[PDB]
């Protein structure tokens, strides 16, 4: 049930939840890398380092159901109280224009792994069989170790304060008392 | 002789509070006759909320997926995420086949709105990983966070410990004073991780904190050391099956980026003193050509 | 020391407005300093001069549109549905709202901004403004316990005339908006005198002196519980001493915070009134251009004496003790004598920690070295004077 | 000499709760 979260990117999350809510900072809207990159670089990278028995049709099945699931399970658990206004605002801003709100290619990777550890919450409160499951956390737990070997090049170490490539925007006053508010 | 009690004016405002004098008159000549919670179930949070009847709780009206602002009201009675099927052969088995390329996650997308929007909690088996992290009041990531004469100093120069007299690293004076002449006392404020005596005056501290983040004594290793750059951030410590792993067989060149366990995946190499001297003054000698 | 002209402006809507009950910030010590000033008989070296409310696009110099809008847009019976912008900028929960609050911020502003150009045009050494003194907010915020940050307002209406200009903060609650608009730029210094504990800004550290072209040019202190006279003439005099003699600036803008008085709601500080004249004192003996600002003083006596004899000497008169009947002479002390008293209260101060932060000081500072703008329309507001003497 | 850190060390620190930080 429970996938083997690899300790490093234990300590990412953590790392990310105290920079949400004791350093009060939040991820880069526009994100220089957001879900589609990552799976991008992810059919770029392992598909020829392995044989083709037909392994492809549902690798791409499951990244195309976690991209499905990034979308509406994004408003449901993630965004910490911090970034409900940052939520706001981006569906105002893709509204303006006409735009339909899509929100999968705002967020980066640390969503995406917040939503990656968020699984077994949910997975045992439903009737889903223990055949796909096992699958599902092999091919996740191979996820897993893909990003360890990538987590620098994804979650390098830097910080908002004197550079614009940390992948993190600081709060506001004014955000971080609205935010808060309600 | 104040005497307050005595006079009490009742005729006008009184108690700096004001009666209902004001608001006894209706005369005017000027028109000549022509249920919810306290808390929250989604981040457990009290605050502004909206009034519910097909559900007992109460949600903020920024926490929802659909936000709307608090000023343009929703038209008629907004309704929970799961409120809306509250009132609503399964439906699973034609949903699973009624989309393509997502047979695996139909499941976990049919269940999307039969719950409520709510913040994000790390999972049972995360935070517990590293001792030094604990769950919070609200979600805070607790890490290290919890004008009279000088009887200040012999609360703090005396532990009770022991019946003994902690000195400053700084300087080797304790400077308690005379109870005659309290001005050349010193307050001193012990460490919260090592217990290490200081002076307010060699450190630049010019109060007491005991609300929020624990002071730190500034003899340990840094937090966020910066060297593009570098930022420097641990690796923790983790207490889970002993994961931290002890492996001295180098202890040379080692280039472990600092997080030594000294002794007389994650891996919290073991160092010993010696290796620590012999490439110090390698580093030395280096320097020294260069 | 030497002559100077100084100019002093006054609205009287300043005094008439309560900010509520069980509120220690109050501006009704702006009135009873005015009538101090102008029973004490200080008018025969004093011009009056009345404060125009702040026009609108003038005012959002420093602020955002939408908080100025919403400023002039609030009142005790819309709050309720000003929710997002109440809670937004701390307006209503810590700071409440109040019949003439847009009012309050443009006569404010426009006393700021009216010193700022009398500064500007030269006809006036010195302007003194203590119907301003909102010294504790921001761009887009009421933190600090206040509404606006006229101080900053005036300052840069002045950079056209001072291009080096030097700002002090003596008083507890130290300008947190003042050091934050004027961090990355030397063209303005912010000096800020302050507690290391927990206050109405809470910020204010000894390592925080600047960044980019702003740094090492914006100095802070952190005191403790309560300075002695001599304890505060000896961090003041050496510290000012070397920043006038190393940042030569044109301009000072002067914080005669009365919230570091000897016993308020919210101060921690013992200055009598040797200590807290000798802050304008030693910067007024320089001689270079001027303005002295005050916002601070929770308590009306204590702050309306220092104000009263801050008037009296920066004119170079002798101020006497004694108070001349007035509607508010049964108002100041027992004895009735323009003295505050300097508290028993213990020095937590250290002569060796004075010496380390001067140490440091000095070692960080050895290595460096709009259709209305710059108008003073106005009115004198002299015709009539206000003066009951009688019973 | 260079040597003689060690035991400098030694006098002047004692206890082994900073000595260890001074290590790292």
């Amino acid at each position: 049930i429970s996938l083997q979260i690899p300790i490093k990117l234990k300590s990412v999350l953590v790392d990310d939840w105290e920079y949400v809510t004791k350093d009060k900072k939040i991820c880069r809207l526009p994100a220089d890398v957001t879900v589609e990159m990552v799976l991008n670089k992810y059919e770029h990278e392992v598909s020829q380092e392995l044989e083709s028995p037909g392994s492809q049709s549902q690798l791409s099945e499951y990244c195309a159901g976690l991209k499905l699931y990034f979308d509406k399970c994004l408003g449901n658990m993630l965004l910490y109280r911090l970034e409900r206004l940052q939520y706001d605002e981006l569906l105002k801003k893709s509204s303006k224009d006409q735009k339909p709100l899509v929100p999968i290619r705002i967020y980066g990777a640390i969503h995406l792994l917040r939503l990656i550890s968020v699984l077994p919450e949910l997975i045992s409160s439903t009737t889903m069989d223990l055949q796909s499951c096992q699958l599902l956390i092999k091919q996740t737990e191979d996820f897993l170790v893909w990003l360890l070997m990538h987590v620098d090049e994804y979650f390098n170490d830097k910080d908002p304060n004197r550079s614009d490539d940390a992948l993190y925007v600081n709060t506001s006053s004014q955000y971080e008392g609205v935010a808060l508010g309600m | 002789k104040k005497r307050p009690k005595r006079l009490s004016s009742q005729n006008v405002n009184y108690d700096l509070k004001r009666r209902k004098i004001i608001t006894s008159e209706g005369i005017e000549r000027s028109f000549k006759n022509e249920e919810n919670e306290d808390f929250c179930s989604a981040c457990n949070q009290s605050g502004s909320f909206l009034c519910c009847d097909t559900c007992p709780k109460s949600f903020h009206f920024l926490c929802l997926d659909p936000p709307i602002d608090p000023n343009n009201l929703p038209k008629g009675d907004w309704h929970c995420n799961e409120c809306k099927f509250k009132i609503f052969k399964k439906i699973e088995s034609n949903f699973i086949k009624q989309n393509n390329n997502v047979k695996i996650f139909a499941k976990l997308l049919f269940n999307i709105d039969s719950h409520n929007p709510k913040q994000f909690q790390l999972p049972n088996y995360i935070k517990e990983t590293f001792p030094a992290v604990k769950t919070g009041s609200r979600g805070q990531y607790s890490d290290e966070n919890d004008t009279k004469l000088d009887s200040y100093n012999p609360d703090t120069h005396i532990d009770s410990n022991s019946g003994k007299f902690l000195i400053c690293y700084k300087c080797n004076q304790t400077r308690l004073g005379s109870w005659s002449h309290p001005e050349n006392s010193r307050l001193i404020m012990t460490c919260d991780y090592c217990q290490t005596p200081w002076h307010l005056d060699c450190v630049p501290r010019a109060s007491f904190k005991n609300l929020g983040s624990k002071w730190k004594c500034p003899l340990h290793s840094p937090t966020k050391v910066y060297k593009n750059y570098k930022v420097w951030k641990k690796q923790r410590l983790i207490n889970k099956k002993n994961q931290l792993y002890y492996e001295p067989l180098q202890k040379i060149g080692y280039q472990n980026n600092g997080n030594i366990q000294i002794i007389p995946d994650f891996k919290i190499t073991q160092i010993d003193e010696n290796s620590i001297k012999y490439d110090f003054f390698d580093k030395i000698y280096k320097s020294k050509m260069v | 020391s030497d002559k100077r002209r100084v100019a002093y402006f006054y609205d009287a809507d300043v005094g008439n407005y309560a900010y509520g009950a069980g509120h220690p910030m109050k501006p009704h010590r702006i009135r009873m300093a005015h009538s101090l000033i102008m029973n004490y008989g200080l008018y025969k070296k004093m011009e009056i001069y009345r404060a125009k409310p702040a026009t609108k696009q003038e005012m959002c110099q420093f602020h955002t549109d939408e908080y100025i809008d919403f400023l002039s847009r609030v009142t005790p019976d819309n709050l309720e549905m000003f929710k997002r912008e109440s809670v937004k900028f701390n307006v209503g929960d810590d700071c409440p709202v109040f019949d003439g609050l847009y009012e309050y911020c443009s006569i404010s502003g426009g006393g700021s901004m009216e010193g700022a150009a009398r500064l500007n045009r030269g006809k006036c050494d010195v302007a003194v403004n203590y119907a301003g003194g909102l010294h504790h907010a921001k761009k887009s915020e009421a933190s600090g316990f206040c509404y606006l940050n006229d101080i900053v307002l005036g300052i840069i209406e002045l950079l056209r005339y001072h291009p080096r200009v030097l700002y002090i903060d003596i008083d507890v609650h130290h300008g947190d908006g003042v050091e934050e608009a004027f961090y990355t730029t030397d063209r303005v210094m912010t000096c800020s005198f302050h507690k290391y504990g927990e206050f109405f800004p809470g910020t204010g550290e000894l390592r925080d002196i600047g960044v980019g072209a702003g740094k090492n040019y914006a100095v802070n202190v952190p005191l403790r519980d309560g300075i002695d006279d001599a304890t505060y003439r000896s961090v003041f005099e050496p510290v000012i001493k070397k920043i006038m003699e190393w940042y030569q600036p044109s301009a000072v803008v002067l914080q005669c915070g009365g919230d570091s008085l000897s016993g308020d709601r919210l101060g921690c500080f013992n200055l009598s009134m040797e200590g807290h004249a000798n802050c304008v004192n030693y910067v007024k003996s320089f001689g270079i251009p001027m303005m002295v600002v005050g916002g601070g003083g929770y308590t009306m006596r204590n702050v309306a004496r220092t104000w009263c004899f801050e008037t009296g000497l920066l004119n170079n008169v002798v101020l006497d003790k004694d108070l001349p009947y007035n509607e508010y002479y049964e108002y100041y002390g027992p004895d009735y004598k323009l003295s505050v008293r300097p508290s028993n209260m213990f020095n937590v101060n250290t002569p060796e920690y004075l010496d380390k932060v001067m140490t440091n000081i000095f070692a960080n500072l050895e290595n460096t070295k709009e259709e209305d703008s710059a108008e003073a329309k106005d009115t004198k507001g002299g015709s009539q004077y206000a003066r009951d003497l009688h019973v | 000499e260079e040597v003689t850190f060690f035991e400098k060390a030694k006098r002047y620190i004692g206890n082994k709760h900073l000595y260890t930080e001074f290590l790292k």
